[PDB]
C-alpha cells in the first residue's frame, strides 16, 4: 500500500481531467481508426504525429504512457526517496491509466494515436484485436531510422532535458534502444503475418513513406527495415548533429563521459 | 513536410509540458481545490496551462516552437516556486 | 490591510498593466485575431486575461509575492516572444 | 507624427478596455462613484480595499496611470523620448480615462476614481456629472505623513527598477509636494460644497480617521493636517528604510543623495 499505492478515487480524479484535455476540439466519427506507432528510443516517432494529424486532419487523439509518469498522485514523495531511479516505481500507474483512456475513448470512437515502440508482438496485437472487436481500423505507422542517428537522438534528447531539468533528466540504456532494434524488423513481420493492420508504414525522419503493406502486399517490411537501421551515415550527414551534441554537453557539463569523448574521436576522425 | 529539428523540439516540448502541467494537476487534486474556483492561485495557475496546452505544435515555425520551450521552462521555474510552500 | 500587502498590490498593479499592454499593443498592431488561440500571442493574450480576473485583495503575502513573480516571469517571457517588426 | 492615433486604435484599445473592466462586475439601479484622495505614495490601494469590500466586489477601479503604456505607440516613443514619456502619452491616457467613466457611467456599474485631489474643480465636475446620471458620490482620501509618502515613492521606484529598469520612472518631488500643500484646504472646500455624501480620512493601516458623514459640522481640513505634519519616530521608518537600502544595493544605485541620507538615518539608530 502506502506511497506507491493510490485510492479509486485518486485515479478517478486524473482520469477525468486527462479524459477533458483529449477530446478538445475533437468529434468521434462512424470509422474510427486506431494508429499504432512504432520505433526504437530516438527514432522522433513524433514525425508519424505530424503525419496522422495530416491524414486526419486534427481530429485525432494521441494516447502517450509517457504522459502520465508524473501524475502518480504521490509522485512528490516518490522523489524525495527515489530520485532519479524513480521511472520503475510510477510505470504500474502509467499502465494503468494508458488502458482506462484507450478503453473510455474507444467506447466513444474518437480516432487514437498510440503512442508504443514495437518492442513486443504481445502489445499492439492485444491492442489491435482488443480495437477491432469495437469498429476500429488499425494502422501502424512506425520509424526507419539509422541506428545510429537513433542512439543519437537518445543522447541527445537527455541531455537538452538535461539543461532544463538536471534533476528530471535520465539517460535511455543503451540496452533499452539497442534491444528495440534487434527485434522490430522481425516484429512487424510477425504482425505483418496476422493481417490485423489494414496497412503498416515505414517512415523517415523527413515524414517521406519508404514502405506500406497496403501498396505492397507480398512484400515484408523486414527487409526495407533492416536496411535503413543499418545503412551506413556519411560524415557529410552526422557533422551537425555531432556539433550540436558535443556543444550542448560543454554547458551541461558532461566532458567526461565515454558518450562525449566517443563523439571526440568522430569528430577527430573528420577532420 | 516537416524537419528533425522542429519535430525534435514538439517531443521536447511534449515531455516538458506533461511533467509541469501534472505538478499543478497534483496540487490542485491533492489540496482538494474547487477547480472551478478561478481565484485561487493554483486553480489560476491550471487554468492558464489548460490554455497553453491547447494548441497545435506542427502549425508553428521554429522560432514559435522555441519560443514554446521557452514559456514551459518558465511555468517550470514558477510552478516549482509556487507550489513551494 | 497590511502596508506591506497594499504596497505589493500597488507594484503588481503596474507592473502587470505593463506586460498585458504590451502585448496587447503588439495583438492590436498586428492585426490578430482576438479570438484564435492558436495564434501564439493571442494564446499568450488570454493567458494574461485570466491572470487579472483575481481578486489580490484576497491573498495572504505568499499568495502576493507568488503573483508578482508570475508577472516578472511575462514580462520576461512576452519581451522574448514579441520579435516581429 | 507618431504622438497621434488613429480613432480606430483608440476603439480597439477602448473595447478590451471595457470588456476587463466590467469583468465580474454588475450595473445596479442606484451606482456609487468613490474618488479617490492622496499624495502620490500614500498608498492609495488601501482605499481600493476598503471600497472592495463595502462594495462586496462589486467595484470598478479606473486609474488613468494604468493606460500611459497603451499608447498605440508606446514603445517608439520610449526610443525618443525615453524618461520625459510621460507628458506625451498623457492626452492618450486622459482621453481613454474620460471615454471610460462616460460609458460605464453610462450604464450604471460602481466606480472607483483614483486621483491625488490636487485640485477641486476635477473631483466637482467629476461628481457633478455622475450625478446628472444617477450617481451617489463619495471621496475617500489618504492621511498619510509627508515623510512615510515620500519614502514610499522612492520605494516604489527601486521595487519597480528591480523588475524593469526601462518601465521605472521617478515620482518627482514636486508632484508629491503640491498634493501636499494643495490637499487639506482643498478637502475643506470640496466639504463646504456638499456634494460628497461621505468625505473619509483612512491611514495606512485601514483605520477611518474622519467622516463627513458621521461628524458633518467637523472639517476634514485639521485632521489631515495632524497626519501630514506628524513627526514620524526612528523606531517607524527604520523597515521601510531597510528595504529601501536593499532594493537600491540590488539596483546599483548607491551613489545618489539619497543613498546615502537612508544610510546615515540607519546608522543613527544602532543600539550604542
Ligand atoms: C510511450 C511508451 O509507452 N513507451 C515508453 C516505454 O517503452 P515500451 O517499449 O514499454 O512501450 P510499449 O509500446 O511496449 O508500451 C508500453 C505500455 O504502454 C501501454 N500501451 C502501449 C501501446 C499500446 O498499443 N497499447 C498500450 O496499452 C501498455 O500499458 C504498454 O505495456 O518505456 C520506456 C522506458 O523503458 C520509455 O522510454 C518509452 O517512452
Amino acid at each position: 500500500a502506502n506511497i506507491v499505492n493510490f485510492t479509486d478515487k485518486q485515479f478517478e480524479n486524473r482520469l477525468n481531467d486527462n479524459l477533458e484535455e483529449l477530446i478538445q476540439g475533437k468529434k468521434a466519427v462512424e470509422s474510427p481508426t486506431a494508429f499504432l506507432l512504432g520505433g526504437q528510443p530516438g527514432s522522433g516517432k513524433t514525425s508519424l504525429r505530424s503525419a496522422i494529424f495530416e491524414e486526419t486532419q486534427g481530429n485525432v487523439i494521441v494516447i502517450d504512457n509517457d504522459t502520465f509518469k508524473q501524475q502518480h498522485p504521490n509522485f512528490d514523495e516518490l522523489v524525495k526517496l527515489y530520485e532519479k531511479d524513480v521511472v520503475k516505481h510510477v510505470t504500474p500507474y502509467s499502465n494503468r491509466m494508458t488502458e482506462a483512456i484507450i478503453s473510455r475513448l474507444s467506447d466513444q470512437g474518437y480516432n487514437l494515436v498510440i503512442e508504443g515502440t514495437g518492442r513486443t508482438t504481445d502489445v499492439p496485437i492485444q491492442t489491435a484485436t482488443m480495437l477491432q472487436a469495437k469498429g476500429y481500423e488499425t494502422k501502424m505507422y512506425v520509424m526507419a531510422v539509422p541506428k545510429i542517428n537513433s542512439y543519437l537522438g537518445t543522447i541527445e534528447r537527455y541531455e537538452t532535458m538535461y539543461a532544463d531539468d538536471p534533476m528530471t533528466a535520465r539517460a535511455t540504456p543503451k540496452q533499452a534502444h539497442d534491444i528495440v532494434v534487434k527485434n522490430l524488423p522481425t516484429n512487424l513481420e510477425t504482425l505483418h503475418k496476422t493481417g490485423l493492420f489494414s496497412d503498416i508504414r515505414l517512415y523517415n525522419r523527413e515524414g517521406v513513406k519508404l514502405y506500406s503493406s497496403l501498396e505492397t502486399p507480398s512484400i515484408s517490411p523486414k527487409e526495407t527495415l533492416e536496411k535503413e537501421l543499418n545503412r551506413k551515415v556519411s560524415g557529410k550527414e552526422i557533422q551537425p548533429t555531432l556539433e550540436r551534441i558535443e556543444q550542448k554537453m560543454v554547458l551541461n557539463k558532461h566532458q567526461e563521459t565515454p558518450e562525449f569523448k566517443a563523439i571526440q574521436q568522430k569528430l577527430e576522425s573528420l577532420q | 513536410a516537416v524537419t528533425y529539428e522542429k519535430t525534435f523540439e514538439i517531443e521536447i516540448i511534449n515531455e516538458l509540458s506533461a511533467s509541469v502541467y501534472n505538478r499543478v494537476l497534483n496540487y490542485v487534486l491533492n489540496h482538494e481545490l474547487n477547480k472551478n474556483d478561478s481565484q485561487l492561485l493554483e486553480v489560476n495557475l491550471l487554468n492558464q496551462l489548460k490554455l497553453a496546452k491547447r494548441v497545435n505544435l506542427f502549425d508553428y515555425s521554429l522560432e514559435e516552437l522555441q519560443a514554446v520551450h521557452e514559456y514551459w521552462r518558465s511555468m517550470n521555474r514558477y510552478s516549482k516556486q509556487v507550489l513551494n510552500k
